[PDB]
């Protein structure tokens, strides 16, 4: 029943059923939000942890690209690694050839281009065989000052002032579109993401159910630490 | 293209692997293999499926195929498959040798051959080999061994074992008889006697229709022989009359 | 090309001259010898300047991809094998680098000297280049384990405006690196000429 | 062949040559390279010019004989 | 040049070499080892031309490691004498050849000490003593004047020591300090270094 | 090619009002031997472009198959686009640089001539790759025998008209024929103009011997 | 045999101010004891504030320049912007790099200006190994212009002189008197001047005459 | 030269092939791994004992290096291929690096080829999940856990192959930092979570243990059922409690 | 049916259903429309924002001095036509010393996009674009289709709702060709309007437009650029 069609067919409305279907995998993942302030950039996520035996600190769901960029993603984790190696690696390249930083854009767009490189005729061995299950919001600083960017397997990537990602991206944007305005503050974008998180999870927000990162101009990433955690989460 | 793809190398809804499962049932309707490990040597017993006045007398043996000088194979299933297994473990065997002029430890050559058959099993499109195959030899890590190896790639070591035709009945006859650590090789050719005599019942046991291997340490050296047909007459003699003896005391 | 660097109680001194030529004329006095390739991590140069430059440079790449995939900064041991290997593979095709890979890690200071040819050996104190020799002669004569910085300071000072005397493909300025537990330092910049006011004098 | 770089920055005695920068002009490069004969109806013999002597081509590149 | 030396016993191995790492007319290094531990009873001693060594040692003996996490026992001294000689030659002919000199000292639960010579071009020889360098010829004479195949292990350091001296008295080059160790049903033994101070 | 066996001499450019001049002779030498005393050196490339060549001429009809071929593609195509000649040196001194950095080189150095747009083009192209455009051209020995007479009308006159031109690039060939061993008393011109172009031949130079009586 | 290079003679010249940058090189293309031409700069402008001078194998440096441009015009559509000058040089160095086995037999000097406005001057070797100095001469004429420079811009081995910050007027002067003894001595320097002033006006380029012979 | 995508996205957004790799996990014997403050102990169930087998041949524990050991459940042959691509990692990362790889290394490594086989042409995902654990150089115990689609998550004890729901119940019930207190508290531990799905009592049990700065070391049958004994001790004493 | 999933199998009707499967993939996409006078050459793109908060995604990509084009379909296909397209330029300035041709470019995309869509495995690509370009022969205007066919037009538009446009490109075009810059792309802001509800408006956040001509380089305004262009434009006539 899932052989009938190669993995490049097109429905009859114009999508690529791969694609399709990978944008609903998406919607299986925990939820991550970002936010965009002319301070900087907030990035939080649901680690939602499965057992207590389990350890939260092994979640990575908030990852370094630079100094300058960091990515959540949500979907699929494992197939995000990939992603996030090709991301640093390409940053590097930059720096290695031109001795400057990448533009978050820029990053964006080298990490979109591998979306759609997937196909089983007319494929080196080792090609990847359907799309990748992942959605990744980029968020950085750089001349242009702070930028949060979201990308999605069918190779599209945008601009975001703030925008939500993963189970809860519906419920958690309409709350975003309410709150959200061009003169926020960081720590305002913070408590902003950290009070729609907990509202859309199923558990009590605490200092180990979420990460949450920011950069800011002439501060590196930053993930925050549990006792900053506390701190937020003191008064929502 | 697509269209014409069996999918050889796919999980099923419930995790299984049906190119494999379809192979162990060829292996299950092929003839009876049989190995017993003793404490002075380890031996083979295979059923003679090639039967017939018209054939032509084997050059060597039909189902035991010699992979060095210290080891030997019995196969049960698809019959060039097998060829072309024995070759390569002949292949492996000599490369060993080749890179570190010892010969190799049993194990070693039952795991590389598994993990040929494993590939297989795993991607390229292509059906699995249909063959099981037991291993005896000699090497001076453990000494006397015996391997079994499946379609899969999965295998393992064993002091009794059986594959083929009514392998389940051996298998419990051997639970039932084999005494760890006790077998002598007159002991262990007896059981594999009167285990082939058994399982075989359709057939009534004659040296004609079995093969029997042994493996054994001669003053540094490993002999591996297969028993001329006198020898395996005598032991179905005794096998009879130990037989009839039990029956008058019964 | 003067480059020496040794080990002692207060970390990695890292010092050299600033001269590159060109058969015998003199094409820059202001070359910085001295390879910042990380901020825990210091280089030389030695040998063909594009090759050093490039090839620490991958290095100095190699080591912040390590050091994002493992969330940990690489060692100085790793760092100069890496560099080894890398300039094995073009071992015989021309390439001319010697250069020492100084920092401190979890098992304390670090120097190891990595050339083109393949060497790679940790030691106390090495010396590379051209004047190597003359700067041994001194550093051997003057060098301790015990050195207190300043004195370690005016050693390496001493022993490259000793090299830059005897040697004519040495000279123009002595930079000075001090390696310590959180990072390096660019210590100074003296002018050999004022070195030898300072000295002479 | 004249791009020869590194071998005299390193050692001071050794097959390599060359020193810290890559420069063909300072490490033998033809630049302009005219036969001593060039011009003439017969070829010079070997070592007629001493090196660093004032030689004035007898002809243009291109006729040597 | 380097200088390796290897002695074996009825029931242990001594092997020797120099601690000297040059450059040009310069010692860069005073104590550097030149023995790679294959195994808990096989020592690779090599020399050769700079990069070679250490890339070739620490192939063989990565090989050697993953032969053991993969079998649960190791090479014996002979497999790997073998091994290694098999790599070599391949690398010989290839595009990428290692001029390396090496000496195999190993212990056998089975078959005992056992000590292997390796050349340059890949030609493996069992030897009761071999020596590599320059100073093989100094000393090679001395070995085979004074040493017996019953030879204790004190009085096989007596004989190293004679040999190490005369390298000292009649060799060009300077060596001060070698490493010593010996390996026997226990194992690597490190002794003490000889030094000529 | 490493060693040329079939070569041609000197080859002549010189740009007037209204268009350019190329002039080489027929001659094909093997080594000191006229051996091809009627082969053709200058070739029509469009209707605004011609070249001649020096050297190999192996290499010179490989590379006028070619460019004749990319000639007749781009005139198969009939969109109003046209090769100029501008575009046909670079696209030369791309080839030659190409072929000199794999070190098979196309041993020749060949001239440019063409008029398109209301505006002379006189391109140099060396086997090396070493391209650059001038008001007068000249190979080979013609660069130490033409090139100085050439240099020199132009400047007393920058400015030549056909006629002048014409009779410049005789005189050239004359002195050429005089003191080149490896030329020959029998040559073409080409002329580009906004006409097109059209090739003359074969020429001869008129020859004064005179100085054998002194 | 076949040799694949040759040199064709060209001095470049470059003085980095504190608001300006200057690239100057002469326009004579040679062979041997030939003329090619009398206009050939070795001048080419790169973005609007990026000047760069290549000197030596001309086939190299017209490969090279062409290279730079499509890399520049790839940086552009690639990251929406255009190169600066430290990137330029950094990727020049790469460039050069990437032909360490069979070079690119170039003198390569970048003038312009740097992200705060100031002048920048970056020196190549033909293997990538640059730097940033402040002055810097490359080609046939180096050796003779470069301890000028350094007399006279460096202001050394000189006492009691006030090192006075370098003027516009005062580099166009020195660069076109360097250039003047360059022709006098050098026998491939001559038959122009060509100097590129870079300014956050944009680029300026003038033409000087010197002696033919 | 096959390159027929076998693992696609189906309507729903699942992997099928993924869970049913999953599926071929969840029939594999039960593997256990707890972590201690100085020990480390992986025990795996004997779906049947033979009488006949060489134990040796079908040990589901193995070591990849001389600090990193692992366990396994699912296909058998499989997890044979991603062991040797493991061992093999870590020599050459002891090669490179020129130290000891450390437990999440390795077990990034395997999660990564798990994860290259789940999206390449012409093959299936590999149907193991495996129990890694080890010593770090700093002394600290790890244990982590990989699936067949290539996520791995640290754990401070984890029960993988068939009933490994409930054994993670218990040991979710079980767990405490007073029952990791010693070594032997460990051991029983990992015992008495494998005997919720077991039978035999503990004769269907191979356990291994691995100490900080030792090699992995293989219990004998003696020692676990000396374990099994006092366990059963310790039964009788909570009865006596009781009553 | 069975001839609607491969691209290689031909229907009893003598069509092929992946074809048009990505021609309603283009129409899937916003609109843009595309127009020339006798020196200019303009594309106006009626930008899509997914959110409220989100920035309105590109729709007109540079190619060269010389050429742009403007995308309607799948994203990334458009980027990898893009791709090609400027490493073509590249080439062609590179080999030839001068900026290549707008057709023999047109036919280059043509001859690409043939490829998949004749080859098992392979899938047509499922985005239109719209080219502006200025060479020798002046201005052009050029729309690519997924069948690989391509169309050279004196106005065209593609993406959602564009049969308006079309219609209004079809009523002006007879003084299109007259226009100056500043009426060429009000005309082309009428003709994207006519695509447009009732109640949404032209406004600096939804509209990007591409300029090409004979003395200007192609130029893209997006933001503040286009308050210019749009100043002037009447009320909708309804």
């Amino acid at each position: 029943s899932e052989y009938d069609r190669g993995v490049n067919t097109f429905s009859p409305e114009g999508r690529l059923f791969q694609v399709e279907y990978a944008i609903e995998a998406i919607k299986l993942g925990s939820t991550a939000i970002g936010i965009q302030t002319s301070e900087g950039v907030c990035l939080a996520v649901e680690k939602r942890i499965t057992s207590p035996l389990m350890e939260p600190s092994s979640i990575e769901k908030i990852v370094e690209i630079d100094a300058h960029i960091g990515c959540a993603m949500s979907g699929l984790i494992a197939d995000a690694k990939t992603l996030i190696d090709k991301a640093r690696v390409e940053t590097q390249n930059h720096w290695f050839t031109y001795n400057e930083t990448m533009t978050v854009e820029s990053v964006t767009q080298a990490v979109s281009n591998l979306a759609l490189q997937f196909g089983e005729e007319d494929a080196d061995p080792g090609a990847m065989s359907r799309p990748f299950g992942v959605a990744l919001l980029f968020g950085g600083v750089d001349e242009k000052g702070p930028q949060l960017f979201h990308m999605d397997p069918s190779g599209t990537f945008v601009q975001c002032d703030a925008r939500a990602i993963g189970s809860a991206s519906e419920g958690a944007q309409s709350s975003l579109q309410e709150v959200y305005h061009k003169s926020m503050t960081l720590k305002e974008a913070i408590k902003s993401s950290l009070i729609i998180l907990k509202q859309v999870m199923e558990e009590k927000l605490n200092a180990t159910n979420i990460e949450l990162a920011t950069v800011q101009p002439g501060q590196n990433f930053h993930m925050f630490t549990k006792e900053e955690l506390e701190e937020v989460i003191k008064d929502i | 293209s697509r269209r014409y793809d069996s999918r050889t190398t796919i999980f099923s809804p419930e995790g299984r692997l049906y190119q494999v499962e379809y192979a162990m049932e060829a292996i299950g309707h092929a003839g009876t293999c049989l190995g017993i490990l003793a404490n002075d040597g380890v031996l083979l017993a295979a059923e003679r499926r090639n039967i017939h006045k018209l054939l032509d007398e084997v050059f060597f043996s039909e189902k035991i195929y010699k992979l060095n000088e210290d080891m030997a194979c019995s196969v049960a299933g698809i019959t060039s498959d097998a060829n072309v297994l024995t070759n390569e473990l002949r292949l492996i065997a000599q490369r060993y040798l080749l890179q570190y002029q010892e010969p190799i430890p049993c194990e070693q050559l039952v795991t590389a051959l598994c993990d040929i058959k494993q590939a297989y099993t795993q991607f390229g499109g292509k059906r699995p080999f249909g063959v099981s195959l037991l291993y005896i030899g000699w090497d001076k890590h453990y000494g006397f061994q015996l391997y079994q190896s499946d379609p899969s790639g999965n295998y393992g070591g064993w002091k009794a074992t059986c594959i083929g035709n009514n392998s389940a009945a051996a298998v419990s006859m051997l639970k039932q008889d084999y005494k760890e650590g006790e077998m002598t090789l007159k002991s262990a050719l007896a059981l594999a006697i009167k285990v082939l005599n058994k399982t075989m019942d359709v057939s009534k046991l004659s040296a004609e229709k079995v093969e029997i291997a042994t493996l054994t340490r001669e003053n540094g050296k490993t002999v591996i022989r297969v028993l001329k047909q006198k020898e395996v007459e005598q032991l179905i003699k005794k096998h009879e009359e130990e037989e009839a003896k039990a029956e008058r005391e019964k | 090309t003067t480059t020496l660097a040794f080990k002692f109680r207060h970390g990695v001194i890292v010092a050299a001259d600033s001269r590159a030529t060109a058969g015998a004329y003199i094409a820059s006095q202001t070359v910085k010898k001295v390879i910042e390739i990380n901020p825990y991590l210091l280089g030389t140069m030695a040998g063909g300047a594009a090759d050093c430059s490039f090839w620490e440079r991958l290095l100095a790449r190699q080591c912040r991809i390590y050091e994002l995939r493992n969330k940990e900064r690489i060692s100085v041991a790793a760092a100069s094998k890496l560099l080894a290997n890398m300039v094995y593979q073009y071992k015989g095709m021309g390439l001319s680098m010697g250069t020492m890979i100084c920092g401190w890690d979890k098992r304390g200071p670090g120097l190891y000297y990595v050339d083109s040819e393949g060497n790679r050996i940790s030691g106390a104190t090495f010396s590379v280049g051209s004047g190597s020799v003359y700067a041994y002669g001194v550093m051997d004569r003057g060098y301790s384990y015990d050195l207190e910085v300043e004195e370690a300071y005016d050693l390496a000072r001493r022993a490259i405006y000793q090299a830059t005397y005897r040697d004519a493909y040495s000279g123009g300025s002595v930079s000075l690196y001090h390696v310590r537990e959180d990072g390096w330092i660019r210590v100074s910049s003296d002018n050999v000429a004022d070195l030898h006011d300072k000295y002479s004098g | 062949g004249p791009f020869v770089v590194g071998g005299e920055d390193l050692d001071p005695f050794g097959p390599r040559r060359g020193g810290m920068i890559v420069d063909p002009l300072r490490s033998g490069f033809p630049r302009a390279l005219i036969d001593p004969s060039s011009g003439l109806p017969n070829r010079l013999p070997p070592g007629a010019v001493p090196p660093g002597a004032r030689f004035d081509p007898f002809g243009p590149i291109g006729t040597s004989p | 040049m380097e200088y390796l030396i290897g002695i074996q016993g009825p029931d242990y191995v001594l092997v020797a070499s120099d601690r000297v790492a040059a450059s040009n007319i310069v010692q860069m290094k005073d104590d550097h080892d030149k023995m790679f531990k294959m195994s808990e009873k096989i020592l690779l001693l090599c020399v050769g031309e700079a990069g070679d060594t250490v890339q070739f040692a620490e192939y063989i003996q990565k090989n050697v490691q993953l032969y053991k996490m993969r079998n649960g026992y190791e090479l014996s001294p002979t497999a790997a004498a073998n091994f290694t000689r098999r790599n070599l030659a391949d690398y010989l002919r290839s595009r990428t050849p290692y001029h390396v000199n090496l000496l195999l000292a190993g212990y056998d639960e089975h078959e005992g000490p056992a000590l292997y010579y390796m050349d340059y071009l890949a030609a493996l020889a069992k030897a009761p003593f071999a020596a590599h360098g320059y100073g093989a010829f100094l000393t090679l004479s001395i070995l085979d004047r004074y040493y017996t195949p019953t030879i204790s292990r004190e009085k096989a350091v007596e004989l190293l020591r004679k040999c190490l001296e005369e390298l000292q008295k009649r060799f060009i080059l300077n060596l001060p300090t070698f490493s010593v160790r010996i390996i026997d049903r226990n194992g690597i033994h490190d002794l003490d270094n000889i030094s000529f101070p | 090619t490493q060693n040329p066996m079939v070569t041609g001499t000197s080859v002549l450019g010189l740009k007037f009002e209204g268009g350019v001049v190329i002039a080489a002779d027929m001659l094909g030498s093997y080594g000191s031997l006229a051996r091809f005393r009627n082969i053709s050196r200058i070739m029509r490339v469009n209707n605004s472009t011609m070249l001649g060549a020096s050297g190999d001429y192996a290499d010179f009809q490989y590379l006028k198959q070619v460019l004749g071929q990319m000639v007749i593609d781009e005139e198969l195509l009939g969109d109003g686009h046209s090769y100029s000649p501008k575009a046909i040196h670079s696209w030369l001194t791309r080839a030659m640089y190409s072929r000199r950095s794999k070190m098979n080189p196309l041993w020749n150095t060949m001239v440019i001539g063409g008029y398109a747009d209301g505006e002379s083009f006189l391109g140099y192209v060396d086997m090396l790759g070493v391209a650059y455009e001038a008001p007068s051209l000249a190979t080979g020995y013609g660069a130490y025998l033409a090139q100085p007479l050439l240099r020199e009308v132009l400047e007393k006159q920058p400015v030549l008209s056909q006629t002048e031109a014409r009779e410049l690039v005789e005189r050239c060939m004359r002195v050429l024929y005089y003191r080149d061993a490896r030329s020959y008393n029998r040559f073409q011109i080409a002329t580009v103009t906004e006409k097109g172009v059209e090739i003359e031949g074969p020429l001869s130079a008129e020859t004064n011997w005179d100085i054998a009586h002194m | 045999r076949f040799s694949p290079y040759a040199f064709n003679g060209g001095t470049v010249l470059a003085i980095a101010g504190e608001d300006f940058s200057i690239v100057a090189s002469d326009t004579r293309l040679s062979e041997g004891f030939s003329i090619h031409t009398r206009d050939s700069p070795k001048c080419y402008k790169l973005t609007d504030k990026t000047v760069i001078g290549c000197s030596g194998f001309h086939g190299d440096c017209l490969t090279l320049t062409k290279i730079i441009e499509a890399r520049l015009k790839m940086y552009k559509h690639s990251n929406n912007k255009a190169m600066t000058t430290g990137a330029i040089a950094a990727m020049l160095s790469t460039i050069l790099y990437s032909r360490r086995f069979f070079p690119y037999y170039v003198y390569n000097i970048i003038g312009g200006l740097d992200e705060e406005g100031k002048g920048a001057v970056y020196s190549f070797d033909p293997v990538g190994s640059y730097q940033r100095d402040s002055f810097k001469a490359g080609g046939s004429a180096s050796a003779m212009l470069q301890p000028l420079l350094d007399n006279q811009v460096g202001f050394k081995n000189m006492q009691n002189v006030e090192h006075v910050p370098l003027s516009l007027d005062r580099a166009m002067r020195l660069v076109k008197d360097v250039f003047i003894s360059a022709a006098e001595r050098d026998v491939y320097t001559g038959d122009a001047l060509k100097v590129c002033i870079v300014t956050k006006e944009g680029i300026r380029g003038e033409t000087v005459p010197l002696r033919k012979d | 030269s096959y390159d027929r995508a076998i693992t696609v996205f189906s309507p729903d957004g699942h992997l099928f092939q993924v869970e049913y790799a999953q599926e071929a996990v969840k029939k594999g014997s039960t593997a256990v791994g707890v972590r201690g403050k100085d020990i480390v102990v992986l025990g795996v169930e004997k779906k049947s004992v033979a009488k006949l087998q060489d134990e040796r041949t079908v040990r589901k524990i193995c070591a990849l290096d001389d600090n990193v050991c692992m366990a396994f459940a699912g296909l058998t042959a499989d997890a044979r291929i991603v062991i040797n691509r493991a061992r093999v990692e870590c020599q050459s990362h002891r090669l490179t690096v020129e130290d000891p790889v450390t437990v999440e290394y390795i077990t990034r490594y395997i999660a990564s080829l798990k994860q290259r086989y789940t999206q390449s042409n012409g093959r299936r995902p590999f149907g193991i999940s495996a129990l890694i654990v080890g010593f770090d150089f700093d002394g600290t115990p790890r244990l982590y856990q990989t699936d067949p689609s290539g996520t791995y998550h640290a754990w401070k004890a984890n029960a993988i192959g068939r009933g490994a729901k409930s054994v993670r119940e218990f040991l979710e019930k079980n767990y405490t930092d007073e029952a990791i207190e010693t070594d032997d508290l460990t051991i029983k531990l990992v015992i008495k979570a494998l005997l919720e799905v077991v039978q035999s009592g503990g004769k269907n049990i191979e356990l291994a243990v691995m100490r900080r700065d030792q090699p992995l070391k293989i219990l004998n049958p003696e020692e676990i059922e000396k374990y099994v004994a006092e366990i059963e001790k310790e039964k009788e004493e909570n009865e006596k409690k009781k009553q | 049916n069975q001839y609607d999933n491969d691209v290689t199998v031909w229907s009893p009707q003598g069509r092929i259903h992946q074809i048009e499967y990505a021609m309603e993939a283009v129409k899937q996409g916003s609109a843009t429309v595309g127009l020339k006078s006798k020196t200019h050459a303009v594309l106006v793109a009626l930008k899509r924002a997914q959110s409220e908060l989100a920035a309105h995604q590109k729709k007109i990509l540079h190619v060269d001095n010389h050429i742009g084009i403007s995308i309607a379909g799948l994203t990334a296909d458009a980027r990898l036509l893009c791709n090609f397209m400027r490493q073509e330029c590249l080439d062609s300035r590179f080999v030839f010393d001068r900026p290549l041709p707008v057709s023999r470019l047109v036919s280059l995309i043509g001859s690409k996009t043939q490829i998949p869509t004749q080859r098992y495995g392979r899938r047509p690509y499922g985005v239109g674009l719209l080219i502006a370009g200025y060479d020798d022969m002046g201005p052009h205007i050029f729309q690519t289709c997924p069948s690989a066919n391509y169309f050279d037009c004196r106005a065209m538009s593609i993406g959602a709702r564009s049969q308006s446009a079309r219609t209004y490109l079809e009523r002006h075009m007879s003084e299109f060709m007259e226009c100056n810059l500043n009426e060429l792309v009000k005309h082309g802001l009428r003709a994207l309007r006519e695509t447009l509800p009732a109640e949404q408006d032209l406004t600096t956040k939804n509209v990007s437009i591409g300029i090409v001509g004979k003395d200007l380089e192609f130029t893209i305004y997006d933001d503040d650029d286009v308050s210019p262009f749009l100043e002037g434009l009447e009320e909708r006539p309804q």
